[PDB]
């Protein structure tokens, strides 16, 4: 049983 | 402490909200600059929305990325329901019974009055009900509660105090109801 | 009418260059990732026997978070955070009995940014034996909370203070506790 993360997105540049 | 240089803080919160086990799930992803949320993804909305002006370019950009949106839309399953299942047995199902003790307060502000303390400690989860009774009749006035105190270590405590003017023969009961026990816990103080 | 909430909370703070990655369940920490040791740290030891988390994923997110902080700092025209000073409370985890081991808890609440200095004092002198603490935990208003702990043997001759410094305070805050 592995916790999964949400990936953080790069903001608009 | 010194060092008064300006500080700049960026916080991300991915929040999975569960209703009726995992029957209904809402994912709310929030971006927060300093103390202000700027943009969010709410799975009940299904796309990014700016919360303040600062978040406008991110919502516009992320909403143009089809794969990104599809992953975020399925995250109620691949992320929230997944992570709920990982930890269910030791979080959702954790139950730790309170220790309940009753004692007169070390400090007694008023003569002929006895401030009684019901200490309820070490329990989990936080949902609890603590009542005082005088001769079997619930005291619905005169009771002070500290409220629910989260200790930071997966346990809670609370203290519930009753100012009595007791007579010999009177029986005061602190009663605790909590998901860890099937019948209420009671501790008595005999005046 | 929600029953439960799981939060993955991350932050990056400049110029401190400080990051954090943690998961919370109903307001209690499941784990965080130690940024220096680069490993998953479970809040209760047994959780690490029941579940896993790949810490390198947290480090990858934190690198993105640092770059995004720089973007937002510039986009806001360099608007800095307003300091909010903490509220501090000291309590024990169980009713105090003389010579019966107990734990003092220093609860540091409702503050930002997430940088604080906390010292336990016994009779005015710093004490570290057996102390522990949490990382910075999230609040719904986007401020933070934190806990520090000191196991102790209650005695009539000892008094304690939790000494807290934060940028929103102009002097150290000393929250006192003594055996009543």
């Amino acid at each position: 049983p592995k916790y999964v993360k949400q990936n953080t997105l790069k903001l608009a540049r | 402490m010194g060092d008064t240089r300006p500080r700049f803080l960026w916080q991300l919160k991915f929040e999975c909200h569960f209703f009726n086990g995992t029957e209904r799930v809402r994912l709310l992803e929030r971006c927060i600059y300093n103390q202000e949320e700027s943009v969010r993804f709410d799975s009940d909305v299904g796309e990014y929305r700016a919360v303040t002006e600062l978040g406008r370019p991110d919502a516009e950009y992320w909403n143009s990325q089809k794969d990104l949106l599809e992953q975020r839309r399925a995250a109620v399953d691949t992320y929230c329901r997944h992570n709920y299942g990982v930890g269910e047995s030791f979080t959702v199902q954790r139950r730790v019974e309170p220790k309940v003790t009753v004692y007169p307060s070390k400090t007694q502000p008023l003569q002929h009055h006895n401030l009684l303390v019901c200490s309820v400690s070490g329990f989990y989860p936080g949902s609890i009900e603590v009542r005082w009774f005088r001769n079997g009749q619930e005291e619905k006035a005169g009771v002070v509660s500290t409220g629910l105190i989260q200790n930071g270590d997966w346990t809670f405590q609370t203290l519930v105090m009753l100012e009595t003017v007791p007579r010999s023969g009177e029986v005061y009961t602190c009663q605790v109801e909590h998901p860890s026990v099937t019948s209420p816990l009671t501790v008595e103080w005999r005046a | 009418k929600e029953e439960h909430v799981i939060i993955q909370a991350e932050f990056y703070l400049n110029p401190d260059q400080s990051g954090e990655f943690m998961f919370d369940f109903d307001g209690d920490e499941i784990f965080h990732v130690d940024m220096a040791k680069k490993e998953t740290v479970w809040r209760l030891e047994e959780f690490g026997r029941f579940a896993s988390f790949e810490a390198q994923g947290a480090l990858a997110n934190i690198a993105v978070d640092k770059a995004n902080l720089e973007i937002m700092t510039k986009r806001s025209n360099y608007t800095p955070i307003t300091n909010v000073p903490p509220e501090v409370t000291v309590l024990t985890n169980s009713p105090v009995e003389l010579r019966e081991p107990n734990v003092l808890i220093c609860f540091i609440d409702k503050f930002t940014p997430p940088v604080v200095n906390v010292t336990w004092l016994r009779n005015g002198k710093p004490v570290t034996t057996g102390v522990s603490e949490t990382v910075f935990l999230p609040r719904e208003d986007h401020l933070f909370r934190k806990f520090h702990y000191l196991p102790f043997l209650p005695s009539t001759e000892d008094v304690y203070d939790c000494r807290v410094e934060h940028w929103g305070l102009d002097e150290p805050l000393l929250k006192h506790w003594e055996f009543d």
